[PDB]
């Protein structure tokens, strides 16, 4: 019955907020990461190296 | 079965020629028995300064009240005895005269033209006794809210420059402006390559090219050394102009964004973007069921009285939004809902409501170009223009090209994150702030 | 040529979410200056930390 939302018009909408709903997803990446100092992720951007080793 | 595509051809070619004088002479046969011809110039109150503004306002009236070889009411009776009409306008970068008549009459409908347009009389008592008539007029204008509005929009929108005044004047320059104002207005302007004879009917080319050499030959036997007859672009402003009115019974609100001017091609986009928008009044046939978001939400939750888009157009700026007439309480939700459907189709916009909004503006296009008078007026001012005629078939070819995309892109380009110029006249304590109005204009999911 | 706040503004600020994107990846940045540079501001005008006094023992 989700069948209400498929045809043409919303496949548009869809693609039209892929751009935005991507670069949401950026920006919350990058954020929870250096909320909570992604050791893990962070060791690998040039600067940002202080946890030296 | 001709298609519609076929019939865009069968339009007849737009003829044009031009006088030594420099004077435009240009044509649309068609075979009607009936006909319009007229004189497009451009001049109007862009041209005019602080201190002759209403100068070409002036001049329309005066203009149909005698000649020199046919002073006082002879013109009337030349006209009104041939069953022909004579009418004028005048808007801030055009102003014309056109007579409707029997096609077999264009010679005289010329002759009368020329005459108007170079021997008016301007008889000192005349002027004096249409310098009351205007400021009459002036009252009269004043009770249109609608007019009020609109010049209220270009007063704050183009603030400083000469597209901020209005076509009649302020009161105190018909009240002084003399007979030398005037002549010295017209010589400065009305000069033939500034003018465009136009005529559609049953005419013939070849006659009216005839007709404009045999009496508009002479005009530009001269043409000025250092005149300066240049225009300065105008500064728009994101402003405000709120004439709070709580005796009136309901709101008129004008809001709009810098458009970009008569050539660019966006105008295109544009206008098929406003047709999806649309315009809505109340006695419309079905209202919940109407396309257009903005119309039928309208609609439904009586919001409204009246809304129309619009894209005025001038040199290289314009005026490009909406106004709408709405009761007290109202004001708030058409403004969200307005704002609401700029922001969407800037970002958001769908295919096939832009193919409404195609179709909307090709018959737009071609029923508005029906009888002789529309056609002449189009020919008359786009080769004031864009200098050619452009012919149907062109427009649909740009309109073709108009996708989802484009409406995006040219609707971004125009309105997103851009500071509006805000009029508003009447019962309108309830018109959102303009800091409130500015943060319309971009979406944060954005 | 344009401005740099013009540029700034057509490649970063005019959608929310690169605006967004940049300030975040300001921050991101900015601690890691701003820490840096005003520790060292610290201690410059200090100087009898537990630091410079240690060098004194690396033995036991």
């Amino acid at each position: 019955m989700l069948t209400r939302f498929l045809g043409p018009r919303y496949r548009q909408l869809a693609r039209n907020w892929v751009p935005t709903a991507q670069l949401w997803g950026a920006v919350g990446a990058v954020g929870l990461v250096w909320a909570t100092d992604w050791r893990l992720i962070l060791d690998w951007v040039p600067y940002i190296n202080g946890k030296f080793k | 079965t001709a298609t519609y595509a076929q019939a865009l051809q069968s339009v007849p070619e737009t003829q044009v020629s031009q006088l030594d004088n420099g004077l435009r002479v240009a044509s649309e046969q068609s075979s009607q028995p009936t006909c319009t011809v007229g004189v497009w110039i451009d001049a109007g109150s862009r041209y005019e300064s602080e201190k002759n503004n209403g100068a070409g306002y002036f001049v329309e009236h005066l203009a149909f009240k005698g000649t020199k070889n046919r002073p006082g009411n002879a013109l009337e009776k030349e006209v009104e005895s041939m069953g022909a009409h004579l009418n004028a306008y005048s808007t801030r970068e055009h102003t014309a005269y056109y007579i409707k008549a029997l096609s077999k009459d264009l010679p005289k409908a010329v002759e009368l033209l020329a005459d108007i347009v170079q021997n008016c009389s301007l008889e000192d008592s005349q002027i004096e006794k249409e310098r009351d008539v205007i400021l009459q007029e002036l009252q009269e204008n004043d009770t249109s809210m609608r007019d009020v509005v609109f010049n209220y929009l270009h007063a704050t929108a183009f603030q400083g420059t000469p597209l901020a005044q209005s076509v009649e004047g302020p009161s105190e320059n018909v009240r002084k402006l003399s007979r030398a104002d005037l002549t010295e207005y017209l010589s400065r302007h009305y000069k033939a390559p500034r003018m465009v004879l136009a005529a559609a009917g049953g005419l013939e080319h070849r006659q009216l090219l005839d007709l404009a050499q045999k009496h508009f030959s002479g005009l530009s036997g001269t043409y000025d050394e250092d005149a300066v007859p240049t225009l300065s672009p105008c500064r728009f402003t994101g402003s405000q102009i709120c004439h709070r009115e709580d005796g009136l019974p309901l709101a008129h609100v004008a809001i709009a964004v810098e458009g970009p001017g008569w050539a660019h091609p966006d105008n295109v986009a544009l206008q098929v973007a406003n047709a999806i928008i649309g315009h809505y009044d109340c006695t419309y046939g079905g209202g919940a069921h109407l396309s257009s978001p903005l119309a039928s939400i309208a609609a439904t939750n009586k919001l409204c009285q009246s809304f129309q888009t619009f894209n005025i157009c001038y040199a290289d700026t314009g005026l490009l939004g909406a106004h709408f007439v709405c009761d007290h309480m109202s004001i708030d939700d058409m403004m969200f809902v307005l704002q609401g459907q700029w922001m969407r189709l800037c970002t958001s916009a769908t295919e096939s409501e832009v193919l409404r909004g195609k179709n909307l503006l090709r018959n737009a296009l071609v029923s508005h170009l029906d009888g002789t008078t529309p056609v002449c007026e189009d020919i008359g001012r786009s080769l004031l223009t864009y200098g050619r005629r452009i012919p149907l078939a062109e427009w649909e070819s740009r309109i073709a090209e108009v996708d989802a995309r484009v409406v995006r892109e040219v609707c971004s380009k125009y309105f997103y994150d851009q500071c509006p110029a805000v009029a508003g006249f009447g019962p309108i304590e309830q018109l959102p702030d303009y800091n409130r109005i500015r943060s319309g204009m971009f979406w944060l999911r954005f | 040529a344009p401005t740099l706040t013009a540029r700034l503004y057509s490649l970063l600020f005019r959608r929310t979410s690169t605006f967004a994107l940049t300030i975040v990846v300001g921050a991101l940045f900015f601690e890691r200056a701003f820490d840096q540079g005003a520790d060292a501001i610290y201690e410059h005008i200090n100087e009898g930390k537990l630091w410079k006094h240690i060098k004194h023992k690396y033995e036991n």
